């Protein structure tokens, strides 16, 4: 659990299956069956289904067009 | 009969000892108008309490007069315990005791004036101020256990066995309610959500209840929100504008386990009740790990029981039966106990009474109160 | 005597009469003049209020509109002899006058 | 008993409070002769006020005291006003306090010369200065609202909420009836109708408010015009000629949607509102949304509301119920409101008095007024 | 070498990064024309943009790309960028690195927004997107103190201390000079100037720039300009007129210390900046005080740094010493920092480039840079 916030945190885990040697067998041995091999699943906020275009109080003070 | 007002830092509690649950629950905020004039015939009454502020909160500066369990403005306080009085249990203060609440290791001047105001202000026959964490086992039905008590305010773990408190081992964390509705504005900012005037710290307060949860593994749910949609949930705003809210919903209640999100040095609320029982004696902490009381709003997030067991499991030996005791109406459970304690034949004695204030002064509520 | 004076330009081309009009054989040509002038010494509102109300006195004083009181003033200047203070508001609204940035337009 | 004087850019609207209606409603224009001569005993008269200036309007010069909302012809305004106390109400001015009106966001010298002349020329005992809007919103029983206030010179919109107005959501555009008066006889050119003189400004007025409308969908109103002569209404001149219009009668009040019609940069009348709904706190925006009152002359094109009920709900979020407040006697709710405001006894404190006025000059109206 | 890129509400600074000031300074607007035709063969464009757009800002609608620190319209970013690259630094951006700044708590959207068309559309090999307050203290040359920034979209603070900043600490107000600029054609028209086209809100932001000044004693300038005319100073207009301004020199700014004046509920910037202190550990609130940098055009008003050190004073303890940083080249601090950062050797291993950003995508960002 540790091991998994740094590399969501860190980047620990930048080099995917090219970490060294001793780092890797130490996630293996934390980590058995190597998922962590494939980077942390990072979001995107691009093109997010329903974020888009609201309008807050301090907002609406502004709103051009 | 006597009174009995749970003035959180968030909510009113008031009602009657001996009833099953408050008769008043109301927002513990002051209003004031912000805005100008203008129409002669409305009145334009000045300040505005409780509900009456909340929904008028469009055109008001919303103010707690409690911050953090101590009570910051006395005026703006003694408006909302006469709006308890009058206008929700509309009783004469004169004619009831009334029983009071703070949390541990509060200032020891807020528990003076609240004795003060009572007994000049509003002439109760009698008082006592009791600690929420004491009351919440009480109405849990137990004599030990460690009562995890996290209501707007502050968060605190009073450890008591066989009815007596370990008062070394008291635990008090000012990350509360408060501080996830804050932490929530700022990270609803990431999807382009900025709410900033209280009112909306009012609405992202409302978001927060009903829409943020506990994860169990926040690496997991992380992920899970990550490669998916799955999680994602929306909320419409009262101008009928709709927010899509994804990870935040486990990301605001995750700084509980992991206060270093909002920038505080100290332990999540799993490692701090560890911590408390560990200072416990040794004889106790088994009878302490198998009755964790949770109580206080706080304490709803769904997933927070399981969480907080797997996270004091993880501390504790693996011997030792961890058990989280969450009660449905645990947010009421503080009110429950003061109603349980007033009625008591043999807490009667217990009260400070006007006499008794007379002679001694506020500072009695010391000597006769925890 | 009256600093930071400012006056709305082209503000009194509306009170202009049309030139058939002054041909009317009714045509108060006196009344009718003074009103445009009138309007022509009509304070800008930028200029410090003392001095608008400082000058306004002086010109309501000079050019009231009211024909009552235009004849009144009509009547004591006849003997402008013995009012020396109507000399000396003459004297210095002819001094604003000749200051007016449109004097040009107004002759 | 208290005069109130809605003095609009284009009619005056006065009589006396506590009454239901005006009792005075007459053009706000002086005329002067501008033809010569030539009879003797007949042009003793230089100047002509109101009604009987818009008789004798084919022989004068027609001139509007106010413009957009602000006097420009001080003079003029006191004629008007004279012929207001003593011809149209038959009062005498020092015996009755004045309450008058005008559009929010005008140049302050505007109330302080209002002031001024009241006391110092007509002698009034007090007097004071409302906003059009606030009136509106009184007259239509309301304590919360947007009002859409447009006359002959200006249109404004105040959000109200719990008798509380936002200033900082008040909007102006200098776009109103005359505008669209101007903006008609432009477009009349295209069928070779000549309108240039005052006169013949005053007969295209006339022809706007009788045959102008507002096209729920103008593009489908413009196909319709284009391609039938359905839509077309005849008209007879004061001469007995008669003219004939299409699709000039909705593309004037398009105007009010479309301010680019007319060169203006501005946004129209529904998007204005919306503006001024958005200004305001996300609390209250749904009491606007659903409370948006017009009043004024110039709101009383047909379709008119209907098109704002339309246009405002394509900018709204689905879930708002928007709802346009259009009384029937929205051409005097000003007037209404003023006659309410003035005859309230929690109002007879608010009066700015002869002697304060003496004490404080005329800006004792910024103090005292809204 | 580098290029850098700040571009903020307002104005774009773009240069190299080496460089002492930036190249290419130009507003961030794009302009499109809003009348009529009418002659062939003119070299008539759809849009122009920058100095171009504010030369013939008299026939175009003038729209800023970003507001308040968000970009709100991609299309009309990218030809600002397009303009930045091509027409003002003259530079293939296929083979520079880019460094771009953006406010601290936008959304997360917008950073990925503009690492997507930077390597998609303007195929750089490498950018960073920096904060704007970090580069002003690079630019000051200290790695401790609290920034305050203010553009023309955004104020925000940010305590840094030995390089560490403390985002718990952020504070961001949407309140800067586009609002003041707003605010100051509001009060305009007490003195009847009107200003409502985008041409003329250039106007009265240029009569802001050089006319309105911050105010040490709010009460005493106000008594001052009420009792005499030696605070007004008069502007002459394009086309001639001259207007005159008295007291609104230092309203305008004053929304700045009291932001209730544009009906905001927030704190003023003074207060800000000691709630942003009040936040940090109480060990470095020392060094804080002594290190207020200021930075962006909003801070180039006269007496305001002056006013800021009386403000924090009055707010801090006595025995603390405040001291106001405020450069004379505090308006391109921020570009000055980014060519300082993107010059360092230590640097250049912290861009994201064009590999990482084709086998992570857009959201690297988020994890190379803050
Ligand atoms: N269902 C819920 N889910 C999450 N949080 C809740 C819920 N109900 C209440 N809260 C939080 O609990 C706080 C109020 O709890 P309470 O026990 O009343 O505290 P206090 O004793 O200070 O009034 C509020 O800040 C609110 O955000
Ligand atoms: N029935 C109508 N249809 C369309 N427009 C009208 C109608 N009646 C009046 N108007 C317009 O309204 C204006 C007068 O409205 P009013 O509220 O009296 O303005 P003010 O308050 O400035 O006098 C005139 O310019 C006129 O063109
Ligand atoms: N000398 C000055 N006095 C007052 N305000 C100024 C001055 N110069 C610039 N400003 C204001 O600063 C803003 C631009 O500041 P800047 O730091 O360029 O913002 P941005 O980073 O958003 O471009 C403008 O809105 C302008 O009104
Ligand atoms: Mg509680
Ligand atoms: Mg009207
Ligand atoms: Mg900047």
């Amino acid at each position: 659990e540790i091991a998994l916030q740094f590399a969501r945190e860190a980047g620990l885990t930048r080099l995917k299956g090219e970490t060294d040697y001793v780092l890797s067998n130490v996630l293996d041995g934390l980590i058995g069956d190597g998922s962590w091999r494939a980077g942390p699943a990072y979001e995107s906020y691009l093109n997010k289904p329903g974020v888009d275009r609201v309008i807050t109080t301090v907002d609406g003070l502004h709103m051009q067009r | 009969t006597a009174l009995v007002c749970d003035n959180g830092s968030g909510l009113v509690k008031a009602g009657f000892a001996g009833d099953d649950a408050p008769r008043a629950v109301f927002p513990s905020i002051v209003g004031r108008p912000r805005h100008q004039g203008v129409m002669v015939g409305m009145g334009q009454k000045d300040s505005y309490v409780g509900d009456e502020a909340q929904s008028k909160r469009g055109i008001l500066t919303l103010k707690y007069p409690i911050e953090h369990g101590i009570i910051t403005n006395w005026d703006d306080m003694e408006k909302i315990w006469h709006h308890t009085f009058y206008n929700e249990l509309r009783v004469a203060p004169e004619e009831h005791p009334t029983l009071l609440t703070e949390a541990p290791l509060n200032p020891k001047a807020n528990r003076e004036k609240m004795t003060q105001i009572m007994f000049e202000t509003f002439n109760v026959p009698a008082m006592y101020v009791a600690i929420q964490a004491v009351l919440s086992l009480y109405a849990s039905g137990r004599t030990t256990g460690i009562v995890l008590d996290s209501g707007d305010g502050v968060t605190h773990n009073v450890p008591i066995y066989e009815g007596y408190a370990l008062p070394h081992a008291i635990m008090r964390l000012d990350l509360a309610g408060r501080d996830l509705t804050d932490y929530l504005m700022k990270i609803l900012t990431e999807r382009g959500y900025s709410f900033v005037t209280t009112a909306e710290r009012e609405i992202v307060r409302d978001i927060k209840e009903k829409l943020c949860y506990v994860a169990l593994d926040f690496e997991n749910e992380m992920a899970t929100a990550a490669s998916s949609s799955s999680l994602e949930k929306s909320y419409e705003l009262p101008d009928g504008q709709v927010i899509t809210i994804g990870n935040e919903r486990f990301r605001c209640p995750e700084t509980l386990f992991q206060p270093s999100f909002i920038g505080m040095e100290s332990a999540g609320i799993h490692e701090t009740t560890y911590n408390s029982i560990m200072k416990c004696d040794i004889d106790i902490r088994k009878d302490l790990y198998a009755n964790n009381v949770m109580s206080g709003g706080t304490t709803m997030y769904p997933g927070i029981a399981d969480r907080m067991q797997k996270e004091i499991t993880a501390l504790a030996p693996s011997t030792m039966k961890i058990k989280i005791i969450a009660p449905p109406e645990r947010k009421y459970s503080v009110w429950i106990g003061g109603s349980i304690l007033a009625s008591l034949s043999t807490f009667q004695q217990m009260w400070i009474t006007k006499q008794e204030y007379d002679e001694a002064g506020p500072s009695i509520v010391h000597r006769k109160c925890f | 005597p009256f600093s930071g004076l400012k006056f709305k330009q082209n503000s009194f081309l509306s009170t202009v009469p049309s030139v058939t009009n002054m041909h009317s054989m009714h045509f108060d040509a006196r009344e009718t003049f003074l009103g445009v002038i009138r309007k022509a010494l009509e304070p800008d509102t930028s200029t410090p209020f003392p001095v608008r109300r400082a000058f306004d006195g002086l010109r309501a004083e000079i050019l009231p509109n009211d024909t009552i009181k235009s004849a009144a003033l009509k009547a004591q200047c006849s003997d402008i002899d013995k009012h020396p203070e109507l000399k000396a508001k003459m004297e210095t609204l002819k001094e604003v006058i000749t200051h007016h940035p449109q004097k040009e337009k107004l002759a």
